[PDB]
């Protein structure tokens, strides 16, 4: 049935066997199938849960309550963009503008080529340099329209 | 060169020079540069000394936590040993609430400082399996964390019988993944056990069952980090660094409308005042302060400015989590942002908090975008005093308590909206 590549079932044992317990590892071996395939294949979950020794029923109900995970849209590149309060009065709202003047899209959608999808979050614990974005694991202070365009052109 | 994500160089200033000594740089200092400055020494020092007297000194320094409850460490740690183990110590570097972003800068910047506090702290209460929960959304700090653990393993100070000691530690990293409610610490617990993050009753503490129902020490990056100064300087000296009766290094994260925001370590008496317009270099374009916002917790008004930076009776309080929002800035749509996070962090364990946190931010909006009706208008009023009732942990006992403040310090703003 649905059976994960071999570079990657390596990397979920190394997970799996880091902690004193399986079901430890769930959360980092959730964060490294979304890095795997963009997302968070519901097909995965199956095959995971027999991994950690748990119910298919506890590891839904755990992508569930994990708000990074999204077993909902493929995408190379999540651009997670603080909503929170700091951003908000420093200027969130000009980053979603000049997000939608070059990549076309509003939080919540993602690109016609799968290439971006924008992820609106909480508070990213960088508040002082309002306002605040990730592109993946990479974070960023949005200062312009141009500085955001030549970042982005970054990502291939 | 061993490269991480991408990270924004937050602004960090110290008076003190403890926990910013090296952090107040923005990069990765490792362990060579760590041992330059005489680091791991308290650590080497606090294995000739026995658990009790470790937990003595922190003691004696009225050291208190820094993950804003302000409970006595060294009394915390008296409760685990009171009971059988074995026992398990937890760094919580959860870092979620909105305003926050000090935790992060000590993980990123100066590794081993926390590292070090851990090992101490682990040896103090008989813990031979320590943890680092951190946020999903620090990913560099996550990968920091690793590379530095296994430096430390390698000029062994983790593993078994660390320099001889006869005391075996290897700390274990965990991540999030997009919940505030796992930095409280028995939701934190929860999702380390592999769960979803649904803080237990208290009591019982952590410290009594925790971890595999076994006795569990978690204690704030922070925290952990004056652990290495306590037994290099002496519970003595710790104690003359700053009042008497508040005692220690505070970090201030200070955002929103001001000149140099950024992380500032500072004694606590140190006024609002003081940290606003003599640390971070006043207000943007000169604007007068409206309010002050503590995190997610308070809302000072600018009539309180004068209070000072600590646990008093009459002091800030929280964490020192200074947004700052000047004249021109909607008080109300400031709370919208407010109301917006609680609806999207409550577990949903408790009624009141599930469906109050919703409604406050569904209502707050409704009044905001001027759709409201007059029902809807004392409905909000209602509930916003009513997300507490049979709540099981703090989100619900504060989620209505800064927009109860605005409505109380601004009335005549609100009233605009009505
Ligand atoms: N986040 C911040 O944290 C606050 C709430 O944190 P909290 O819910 O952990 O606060 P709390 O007062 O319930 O507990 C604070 C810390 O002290 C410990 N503690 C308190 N009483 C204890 C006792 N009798 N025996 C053993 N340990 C005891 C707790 O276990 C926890 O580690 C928020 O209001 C906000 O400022
Ligand atoms: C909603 C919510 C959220 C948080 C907390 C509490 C609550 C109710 N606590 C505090 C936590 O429960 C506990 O006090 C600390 O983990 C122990 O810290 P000390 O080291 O004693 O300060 C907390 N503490 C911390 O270290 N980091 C965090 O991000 C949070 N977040
Ligand atoms: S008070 Fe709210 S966040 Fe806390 S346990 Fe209850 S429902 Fe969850
Ligand atoms: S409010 Fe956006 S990073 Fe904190
Ligand atoms: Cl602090
Ligand atoms: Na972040
Ligand atoms: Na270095
Ligand atoms: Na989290
Ligand atoms: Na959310
Ligand atoms: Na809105
Ligand atoms: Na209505």
């Amino acid at each position: 049935e649905f059976e994960f590549p071999e570079e990657l079932k390596t990397k979920l044992q190394e997970h799996i066997n880091y902690f004193p317990k399986k079901r430890q590892a769930i959360l980092l071996c959730l964060h490294e199938i979304q890095n795997y395939y963009g997302y968070i294949p519901p097909e995965s979950l199956k095959p995971l849960a027999d991994m950690l020794e748990l119910p298919l029923n506890h590891v839904e109900g755990v992508v569930a309550f994990y708000d990074m995970f999204d077993r909902e849209d493929k995408a190379k590149y999540r651009i997670r963009v603080c909503v929170s309060i700091v951003c908000h009065l420093m200027g969130t709202n000009k980053l979603l503008k000049a997000l939608e003047n070059i990549l076309g899209i509003k939080p919540g959608e993602v690109t016609p080529d799968g290439k971006f999808k924008i992820v609106p979050v909480q508070c990213l614990g960088a508040c002082s340099e309002a306002p605040v974005f990730m592109v993946n694991d990479d974070e960023y202070k949005f200062e312009s329209e141009v500085q955001l365009n030549e970042i982005l052109s970054r990502y291939t | 060169m061993r490269s991480y994500p991408a990270i924004p160089r937050i602004y960090a200033e110290t008076t003190l020079n403890m926990l910013l000594k090296r952090a107040k740089k923005p990069r990765v200092h490792s362990i060579d540069e760590y041992l330059k400055d005489g680091g791991y020494q308290a650590l080497e020092k606090a294995l000739n000394m026995s658990p009790e007297e470790i937990i003595d000194w922190v003691d004696k320094s009225t050291l208190r936590g820094r993950g804003g409850a302000g409970f006595p460490t060294g009394k915390k740690w008296k409760f685990a040993v009171q009971n059988p183990g074995p026992r398990y110590f937890i760094c919580n570097a959860d870092e979620s609430e909105p305003g926050t972003f000090k935790d992060r800068i000590i993980i990123e910047r100066d590794p081993h400082l926390l590292i070090e506090g851990i090992i101490i702290s682990s040896y103090a209460i008989g813990a031979n399996e320590a943890y680092i929960y951190i946020r999903g959304e620090y990913p560099a700090g996550y990968y920091i964390l690793r590379d530095a653990i296994e430096e430390a393993k390698k000029k062994g100070f983790l593993g078994k019988n660390i320099l001889g000691s006869g005391f075996d530690l290897e700390i274990y990293v965990a991540r999030g993944a997009g919940a505030y409610i796992c930095g409280e610490e028995t939701a934190l617990i929860e999702s380390l056990e592999g769960k979803r993050g649904h803080p237990r009753l208290k009591p019982p503490y952590p410290v009594q069952k925790g971890l595999w129902g076994k006795p569990t020490v978690v204690n704030n990056v922070k925290t952990i980090a004056n652990v290495p100064f306590i037994i290099s300087m002496g519970w003595e000296e710790y104690r003359y660094i700053g009042p008497s009766d508040y005692a220690g290094p505070k970090l201030f994260p200070v955002s929103g409308k001001v000149k140099k925001p950024g992380v500032y370590e500072l004694p606590m008496n140190t006024t609002l005042r003081e940290v606003i317009f003599k640390y971070a270099g006043g207000t943007l374009g000169n604007k007068k302060v409206k309010a002050v916002f503590s995190g997610a917790l308070d809302c000072f008004s600018s009539e309180e400015l004068d209070i000072p930076m600590d646990y008093s009776p009459l002091g800030f309080g929280g964490t020192g989590t200074v947004i700052v929002l000047t004249e021109e800035d909607d008080i109300v749509e400031a709370a919208l942002k407010i109301a917006e996070f609680y609806e999207h962090e409550t577990c949903g364990q408790c009624t009141p908090c599930r469906v109050g946190c919703y409604e406050q931010a569904n209502l707050l909006e409704k009044i905001y975008k001027g759709e409201a009706t007059e029902q809807d208008w004392e409905g909000f009023d209602f509930v916003n005093r009513n997300i507490q009732p049979t709540s099981i942990c703090g989100l619900g006992a504060v989620a209505g308590r800064l927009i109860r403040q605005t409505l109380e310090k601004f009335p005549e703003e609100w009233e605009k909206y009505r």
